[PDB]
RNA sequence: AGGGCUACACACGUGCUACAAUGGCGCAUACAAAGAGAAGCGACCUCGCGAGAGCAAGCGGACCUCAUAAAGUGCGUCGUAGUCCGGAUUGGAGUCUGCAACUCGACUCCAUGAAGUCGGAAUCGCUAGUAAUCGUGGAUCAGAAUGCCACGGUGAAUACGU
């Protein structure tokens, strides 16, 4: 491709909350420490069969009464 | 004061005090820690809102005795400010003066 | 002075100094620097580069200037994408919490118009 | 806001219907009056309408919205402009 | 890289025995991913455009090229030949990376996100899509932009038909509510 | 039952807070009056940075509690800058009252740190324990005051004259 006008495209590592980490050449600037991947999603494996790590328990289950 | 913020008000204490002692325990298991907060407590909340609201004594407006009036009340005579005034200058009221210092 | 990404002022005293990060105020300054241990009264000037680091690396420990704009606005745009109360409210420039707005509104509403 | 202590607040009626719409319920959006309860994991996916003043304006509830309660998600005051 | 020996192995086994092929060239490939950001307020805001060029080359490693107004139209005040948005087209390796990145990362943080609208063919097997926030893409900084605006995304297929290109995208499992 | 009286392109009245160094902040140390309390004031002790929480005596009150008065004095610092002035808005996290604090409560922690650099035409109060400022109490009151009504601390300048 042409030189010296494209962004930085080095190599990353993406890591997401369930554990899913994933090498990825991309132009961010340092490692990614996501939330939602492919598998961790609840449309991508079971719509009604997921458990999340935010507002659903953080901001409540650590306060709810029941 | 049209007859019903008064009977209003008599049916608002009346139901007050018939379920009296019942919301001061609900309060008391809804705020002691001790007391298991799972599921006791929480059915304990929803008890407290399955009572009526009228017997809550928040709602209590405090009218006047003789012509219901919401404002001015005051709790000493239970009257409002102008029968206070009025009731005082005939001299119902013992021991009032009109003060001056 | 490059804690946090900025260039923190010399001549001022360590908690007014510190003042200036965008999410440390007076209470956070000065847990700060008790945490790393030097006296109150100290200017930056004469804080050694391991002084500094320290201090840099309570200051990563608590958040910084970028990231807290980040959430502050992730927050904003969340109320505004529920499109609650809240919402409408940071949506249309009016205020949020409840204040008066037939009068008393300008700092959240800008000068008046006509 | 509401104490820790005491828990979040829902009406009992809110949660009779929310419950029995979950268990065995796709028919219709809930008729709720209560503006004061507080949104919980159980109404996911639920499409309630609640009452404003004068109808019953429909939310559908998201993933986040948790610690909000119902009266948030419905206006009261119309007002276009002057 | 990985998508694509991923394809090359089994999307390419799989798709033969759906389609009951007679060669291994007929299964659908895939030609390129373009990008465009049909900015148009560059009028009102000539950074504007500077900003989306920038954006786009952060979500795709690509310096893309000022996509000008084909002819004069007075409805929307542009002239001829005026620079009213960007593009890029990735084909290849960076092709298959921008691939994973969206369909492993920026799609599940779509905002309510409850699937991809499952008929957006031409009518010949290319697919395309609307995001409407660029936040979805984890390239993007959030406090350099000044604008949150979308863009769309064009994966231009070798399917013979709308069917090829979505069973193509299915084993390449897409999300398609 | 819910909403509204709390809506906001705007104008006005009455106030609170500031624009600073006669001051901001931290530490130590003083000096009041007057009131209110029983479905109430609520010591002490313990816990929480704090709002406050648990246990919990005394009190129908010249006895107990509310209840650490504040301005002030001394110690240091800040150094004339929109700042260590300002605390308006805003996000997060909470405490308490109440069935419930989103529309629509008050406070507490963190962070955010706006205009405002002494204010035009005009215009108001006050001749002395008054003005100016400092704080405290009360009724209303489940909760909700910078308002209202009381109480004390410092404490002026000027009145030639119509
Ligand atoms: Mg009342
Ligand atoms: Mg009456
Ligand atoms: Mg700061
Ligand atoms: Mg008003
Ligand atoms: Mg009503
Ligand atoms: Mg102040
Ligand atoms: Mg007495
Ligand atoms: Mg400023
Ligand atoms: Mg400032
Ligand atoms: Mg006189
Ligand atoms: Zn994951």
């Amino acid at each position: 491709m042409k030189k010296d006008i494209h962004p930085k495209y080095e190599e990353i590592t993406a890591s997401c909350s369930c554990g899913n980490v994933m090498k990825i050449r991309s132009t961010v600037g340092h490692d990614l420490n996501l939330d939602v991947c492919s598998k961790c999603h609840p449309f991508f494996t079971g719509k009604q069969r997921d458990v999340a790590t935010g507002g659903r328990v953080d901001r409540f289950n650590k306060r709810f009464n029941i | 004061a049209k007859q019903s913020m008064k009977a209003r008000e008599v049916k608002r204490v009346a139901l007050a005090d018939k379920y009296f002692a019942k919301r001061a325990e609900l309060k008391a298991i809804i705020s002691d820690v001790n007391a298991a907060s799972d599921e006791d407590r929480w059915n304990a909340v929803l008890k407290l809102q399955t009572l009526p609201r009228d017997s809550s004594p928040s709602r209590q407006r405090n009218r006047c005795r003789q012509t219901g009036r919401p404002h001015g009340f005051l709790r000493k005579f239970g009257l409002s400010r102008i029968k206070v005034r009025e009731a005082a200058m005939r001299g119902e009221i013992p021991g009032l003066k009109k003060a001056s210092w | 002075a490059r804690i946090a990404g900025i260039n923190i002022p010399d001549h001022k005293h360590a908690v007014i100094a510190l003042t200036s990060i965008y999410g440390v105020g007076k209470t956070r300054s000065k847990a700060i620097l008790a945490a790393a241990g030097i006296a109150e009264d100290v200017k930056i000037s004469e804080l050694s580069e391991g002084q500094i680091d320290t201090l840099r690396d309570e200051v990563a420990k608590f958040v910084v200037e970028g990231d807290l704009r980040r959430e502050i606005s992730m927050s904003i745009k969340r109320l505004m994408d529920l499109g609650c109360y809240r919402g409408l409210r940071h949506r249309r420039g009016l205020p949020v919490r409840g204040q008066r707005t037939k009068t008393n509104a300008r700092t959240r509403k800008g000068p008046r118009k006509p | 806001p509401r104490s820790l202590k005491k828990g979040p607040f829902i009406d009992l009626h809110l949660l009779k219907k929310v419950e029995k719409a979950v268990e065995s319920g796709d028919k219709k959006p809930l008729r709720t009056w209560s503006r004061r309860s507080t949104i919980f994991p159980n109404m996911i996916g639920l499409t309630i309408a609640v009452h404003n003043g004068r109808q019953h304006v429909p939310v559908f509830v998201t993933d986040e919205m948790v610690g909000h309660k119902l009266g948030e998600f419905a206006p009261t005051r119309t007002y276009r402009g002057h | 890289a990985k998508l694509h020996d991923y394809y090359k192995d089994e999307v390419v086994k799989k798709l033969m025995t759906e389609f009951n092929y007679n060669s291994v060239m007929q299964v659908p490939r895939v030609e390129k991913i373009t990008l465009n950001m049909g900015v148009g307020e560059a009028i009102a805001d000539k950074k504007l455009l500077d900003n989306a060029a920038a954006d786009l080359a952060a979500i795709s490693g690509q310096k893309p090229l000022i996509t000008k107004a084909r002819k004069s139209v007075a409805g929307f005040k542009i002239r001829q030949g005026y620079p009213i948005g960007c593009k890029v087209t990735l084909r290849g390796e960076r092709m298959w990376e921008f691939f994973e990145r969206l369909i492993t990362i920026a799609v599940p943080r779509i905002r309510d996100f409850r699937g991809l609208s499952a008929k957006s063919f031409d009518g010949r097997g290319n697919y395309s899509m609307g995001v409407r926030e660029q936040i979805i893409f984890p390239e993007i900084d959030y406090d350099k932009v000044d604008r949150v605006r979308g863009l769309d995304i064009t994966i231009t297929t070798t399917a013979k038909s709308d069917e090829e290109g979505r069973a193509l995208l299915a084993a390449f499992d897409f999300p398609f509510r």
